[PDB]
């Protein structure tokens, strides 16, 4: 089973700018590359088949190179529509196997996260847990540190955070924290403080409430 | 065009049959190949069949344990997956191949969820997210299986700021998201905005409003 | 005549199967479709025995079908060619029937002894015919290994 290394595991760049990913095979598949490009939630789209040739329909910004053993997938000028992860794969040698694919987001201006905090329902506590939520929205880059605090003391392995994919306009992300803790635990404690750190910040920023 | 059925959840154990209905071309030409992405992973190679010659090749993963097959009659191909494991959840794609006129997986179908779990299928709590000059107010969807969940905001007229957040796995193995609007804090007290809640596996519809 | 039954394979894994009466064509086999893999009659023959360069003659076994080298558009090709049993196998057999066998690294080519640089090639793509190829360092499979049978 050969082994197609892809590097590197992610990048960045702006539109119009140019980025070339890198696919390394265990042995020699001679020519039997293809290249795929897999927005979110869709099926792969072909792209290079045979390590250079460009399938139909496909822009000529588009174009790849090989040497036996080493792959290059290259794009010359980032469009809009290029927010997808990119897969090599080799057809020569079955089982045909993918590289583990590159993630290539639009670059912008820095953006500072609009923090907000939200406590829990009236009706989730009557089963018996809470929620306390934490919306981190539209900010870039996607590194960003969330801190829970709970009458001035640092929480640690109960909450969890989910973060978007880059924003169709303006390619900014979200992030939702949740802290949770059952009736138990939550009525015990007065102050709930959620402490977000980013590059478009100048020191922390803290949202708050109390019950 | 390469249409998908039969995915779905499953016990561990048990068997599915997975179909790819072909429309445009005779699939007779062609090898169908299988494709499947485990959640948040990559794709991984599973089998192919030349309907033609009938050759069939498998991954050493599904080798013994899932069949490849096609009716040309059909123009359709198949997956029989048994002794199905929690490692086979994923996305099932398949795809054409034809060599001699540069077809190399140029067509994929949209793909069908296969998750394996012995877990009951329960559906979601909605709990309003309440604001404490743009507000922010959204829901939580908890505790609910399998995947997917969808959300909407004012039976889909409200678009613009929606965030829907991936879901999360619990440890209580229930999967939980938020989806979450910014909208003018002006307009909060005299409009209503309701969350539209949707859980085709259960049969649930929920609609809860972010009342302040 | 020294002539030996074998089974060839290009460098990617690649067997060798019958499609249609006057086709082979190169795919990925596993389990009992790599019985259906066609078995050659090498046959060795008469010619020019450079360094690595052994004239050798390919046949079906029980089908009387030779590999043969014909022009079509004033362009060399591959093509199986219907054989009267009781005469061949053959010492000096015809030019068309004849190719060389080049031993480059540990891999085996074969080269067309009456066009020069044209080798028995495969396609990557699976199940695509074998045909002859014009050249040697391109995007094609010039270079096989070799499994006997008896």
């Amino acid at each position: 089973d050969i082994q197609m290394t892809q590097s590197p595991s992610s990048l960045s760049a702006s539109v119009g700018d140019r980025v070339t990913i890198t696919c390394r095979a265990s042995q020699d598949v001679s020519w039997g590359v293809a290249w795929y490009q897999q927005k979110p939630g869709k099926a792969p789209k072909l792209l290079i088949y045979s390590t250079a040739s460009l399938y139909s329909g496909v822009p000529s910004r588009f174009s790849g190179s090989g040497s036996g053993t080493d792959f290059t997938l290259t794009i010359s000028s980032l469009q809009p529509e290029d927010f997808a992860t990119y897969y090599c794969q080799q057809y020569s040698n079955f089982p045909i196997t993918f590289g583990q694919g590159t993630k290539v987001e639009i670059k912008r201006t820095v953006a500072a996260p609009s923090v907000f905090i939200f406590p829990p329902s009236d009706e989730q506590l009557k089963s018996g847990t809470a929620s306390v939520v934490c919306l981190l929205n539209n900010f870039y880059p996607r590194e960003a540190k969330v801190q829970w605090k709970v009458d001035n003391a640092l929480q640690s392995g109960n909450s969890q955070e989910s973060v978007t994919e880059q924003d169709s306009k303006d390619s900014t992300y979200s992030l939702s924290s949740t802290l949770t803790l059952s009736k138990a635990d939550y009525e015990k404690h007065k102050v709930y403080a959620c402490e977000v750190t980013h590059q478009g910040l100048s020191s922390p920023v803290t949202k708050s409430f109390n019950r | 065009q390469l249409v998908e059925s039969g995915g779905g959840l499953v016990q561990p154990g048990g068997s599915l049959r997975l179909s790819c209905a072909a429309s445009g071309f005779t699939i007779n030409g062609y090898s169908i190949h299988w494709v499947r992405q485990a959640p948040g992973k990559g794709l991984e190679w599973v089998a192919r069949i030349w309907p033609y010659g009938g050759f069939t090749y498998y991954a050493d993963s599904v080798k013994g344990r899932f069949t490849i097959s096609a009716d040309t009659s059909k123009n359709t191909a198949y997956l029989q997956m048994n002794s199905l494991r929690a490692e086979d959840t994923a996305v099932y794609y398949c795809a054409r191949f034809n060599g001699y006129w540069n077809y190399i997986m140029d067509y994929w179908g949209q793909g069908t969820l296969v998750t394996v779990s012995s877990a009951s299928t329960k559906g979601p709590s909605v709990f309003p997210l309440a604001p404490s000059g743009t507000a922010a107010l959204g829901c939580l969807v908890k505790d609910y299986f399998p995947e997917p969940v969808t959300v909407s905001w004012n039976s889909g007229a409200l678009t613009s700021g929606v965030h829907t957040f991936p879901a999360v796995l619990q440890s209580s193995g229930l999967y939980s998201l938020s989806s979450v609007v910014t909208v003018p804090s002006s307009s909060l007290g005299t409009q209503t905005y309701i969350c539209n809640v949707n859980h085709k596996p259960s049969n649930t519809k929920v609609d809860k409003k972010a009342e302040p | 005549v020294r002539s030996l039954n074998c089974t060839l394979r290009d460098s990617q894994q690649k067997s060798l199967v019958m499609s249609g009466p006057y086709e082979l064509k190169a795919l990925h086999l596993q389990g009992q479709d790599m019985e259906q893999q066609v078995v050659f009659s090498m046959s060795f023959v008469q010619g020019e025995e450079s360094n690595d360069k052994i004239p050798v003659a390919l046949g079906l076994k029980e089908k009387n079908l030779y590999l043969s080298c014909v022009l079509k558009d004033d362009k060399p090709t591959l093509q199986l060619e219907s054989v009267d049993p009781k005469n061949y196998p053959k010492k000096k057999m015809e030019k068309r029937f004849v190719f060389n066998k080049i031993e480059i690294n540990n891999k085996l080519e074969f080269e067309s002894a009456q066009f020069p640089n044209w080798y028995i090639s495969t396609s990557q793509a699976e199940n695509m015919p074998v045909f002859l190829g014009g050249t040697k360092g391109g995007q094609d499979i010039t270079d096989f290994t070799m499994q006997f049978v008896s």
